[PDB]
C-alpha cells in the first residue's frame, strides 16, 4: 500500500553505506594533519661584540 | 748552549728536529660546547 511503500522506503537503509563507501573509495586523496607546539621562549644572542 | 757557534743558551724550539725519535704529542681536555640545533622538534609527525 502507499503507506506500506513509504515504510518500505524507510526500511532499505542498508544501501546508503554501500553507496557512500563507493563514493569514498573512488573519491580524492586522504590526508593526515600533524601536531604543533604552544608558547615559546623568546631567546637570542646577548654577548656579541 | 750551542756548540762551535757564537749564539748561546737557546730559549725555545729551533727548526731542526722535535721528532727526537718519539711518536707523537698528547694533550688531554674536555669541551664545553653550547650551540643551536634544529633536530629535536618531535611534533610535526603524521597522525597515529
Amino acid at each position: 500500500m502507499a503507506s506500506l511503500i513509504y515504510r518500505q522506503l524507510l526500511t532499505n537503509s542498508y544501501t546508503v553505506d554501500l553507496s557512500d563507501e563507493i563514493q569514498e573509495i573512488g573519491s580524492t586523496k586522504s590526508q593526515n594533519v600533524t601536531i604543533n607546539p604552544g608558547p615559546f621562549a623568546q631567546t637570542g644572542y646577548a654577548p656579541v661584540n | 748552549k750551542l756548540t762551535r757557534t757564537r749564539l748561546d743558551r737557546l730559549y725555545g724550539l729551533p727548526a731542526a728536529d722535535p721528532n727526537n725519535g718519539k711518536e707523537y704529542y698528547e694533550i688531554a681536555g674536555r669541551f664545553s660546547l653550547i650551540s643551536l640545533v634544529p633536530s629535536n622538534d618531535d611534533y610535526q609527525t603524521p597522525i597515529a
